[PDB]
């Protein structure tokens, strides 16, 4: 009646030319009462609609390369890509249309594997213009790193922040396959001027130890200010 | 010549309704075995099936919609319509129609529409405030904070498109205020900061606003660095 499709893994880093395997397990039998199993695989590339790859568990849709194959026994199903090409990158979805409501897996993002790369880290104090409006945004930038996993911690006068920041991450870059990330700490002007030292500490596999970028508010020099 | 074309994007207030369309070409909606699925895709919610209408005009709906959806097909235009009532922010998504391709392909969704973005929010259309991220191995990063706008998208270019290398424009994030915010950054030679002009161009067509913000060096910076490897 209510089928959950458990699709694994959620992301799959692969080298071009390598074999890739994606599994999908249904929470119970998806054999229709007519004996058929309506299991389908879709691929959605960025900026595009999903496209049909395989229907009825193992049938290749017309125009789909034979390097794609599907199989399935019981409640376990598998999509196999014998040799991954660049155009195969994107998010794969399994789908059962045997029982109502039809349901999708959560998706598997096929990504390009590469060597670890440390981020270049930058910090930006709020602009004078923004402060005049009563808000302070502090921005921490992580440039060109791999893999995607990174830890960014905001600290204000050594106090660890939580709940007042938001992160944004780019997709894999088309040339070097790295990611970039921005973290924005947002405070009222009043709260921002309550404290002296603003810091973001970055933990990443590419770094031997975490890197910190910081600034001292009210500064950049002078004796007598301003 | 089989094709599905959907209506344009929609921005709407909570509690309101939305009616989106799906026009089919190259085949007949009345062909035995054919049907039209509606599916939505959300940022972290993947794909969910919504509703289906069959060639014989039989209609089925996902219980999760709580009877808020209605399918109509007026067979003049070979167009199917999906109406969703009493919207909230959780209805914000990309909505697709797709053809259930009959017995020959075991009712697989072989052809899809281009998708329709539905954004449900109480925020009014509003242009962004643009603030500089002042520049600070011989490489410096600078950029612009594009804050408090609605709806998506904005377009950001540097020096009217002359500067493209090392540019990163981040996906917008929805703030708790119902407004979007993003940053665009670029890395440049630090020796260029005194003499090269850097201008972010921010276009926001929904509010018909264009902003050019020059980003200037800070005059002094004391950014400290600790740890690392």
């Amino acid at each position: 009646k209510d089928i959950v499709m458990t699709q694994t893994p959620s992301s799959l880093p692969v080298s071009l030319g390598d074999q890739a395997s994606i599994s999908c397990r249904s929470s119970q039998s998806i054999v229709h009462s007519n004996g058929n199993t309506y299991l389908e695989w879709y691929l959605q590339k960025p900026g595009q609609s999903p496209k049909l790859l395989i229907y009825k568990v193992s049938n290749r849709f017309s125009g789909v390369p034979d390097r794609f194959s599907g199989s399935g026994s019981g409640t376990d199903f598998t999509l196999k890509i014998s040799r991954v090409e660049a155009e195969d990158l994107g998010i794969y979805y399994c789908f059962q249309g045997s029982l109502v409501p039809p349901t999708f897996g959560a998706g598997t993002k096929l990504e390009l594997k590469r060597g670890a790369a440390a981020p270049s880290v930058f910090i930006f104090p709020p602009s004078d213009e923004q402060l005049k409006s009563g808000t302070a945004s502090v921005v921490c930038l992580l440039n060109n790193f791999y893999p995607r996993e990174a830890k960014v911690q905001w600290k204000v006068d050594n106090a660890l922040q939580s709940g007042n920041s938001q992160e944004s991450v780019t997709e894999q870059d088309s040339k070097d396959s790295t990611y970039s990330l921005s973290s924005t700490l947002t405070l009222s002007k009043a709260d921002y001027e309550k404290h002296k030292v603003y810091a973001c500490e970055v933990t990443h596999q590419g770094l031997s130890s975490p890197v910190t970028k910081s600034f001292n508010r009210g500064e950049c020099h002078h004796h007598h200010h301003h | 010549q089989v094709q599905l074309q959907q209506s344009g994007p929609e921005d709407v207030k909570p509690g309101a309704s939305v009616k989106i369309s799906c026009k089919a070409s190259g085949y007949s909606l009345s062909t035995s075995g054919m049907g039209v699925n509606w599916v939505k895709q959300s940022p972290g919610k993947g794909l969910e099936w919504l509703a289906h209408i069959y060639w014989d005009d039989d209609k089925r709906y996902n219980p999760s919609l709580k009877s808020r959806a209605t399918l109509t097909v007026d067979k003049s235009s070979s167009t199917v319509y999906l109406e969703l009532r009493s919207l909230t922010s959780e209805d914000s998504s990309v909505y697709y129609c797709a053809r259930r391709g009959g017995s020959s392909h075991y009712y697989a969704m072989d052809y899809w529409g281009q998708g329709t973005t539905v954004t449900v929010s109480s925020a009014s259309f509003k242009g962004p405030s643009v603030f500089p991220l002042a520049p600070s191995g011989g490489t410096a990063a600078l950029g612009c904070l594009v804050k408090d706008y609605f709806p998506e998208p904005v377009t950001v270019s540097w020096n009217s498109g002359a500067l493209t290398s090392g540019v990163h424009t981040f996906p917008a994030v929805l703030q708790s205020s119902g407004l979007y915010s993003l940053s665009s950054v670029v890395t440049v030679p630090s020796s260029s900061l005194g003499t090269q002009t850097y201008i972010c161009n921010v276009n926001h067509k929904p509010s018909n606003t264009k902003v050019d913000k020059k980003v200037e060096p800070k005059s002094c910076d004391k950014t400290h660095t600790g740890g690392g490897g």
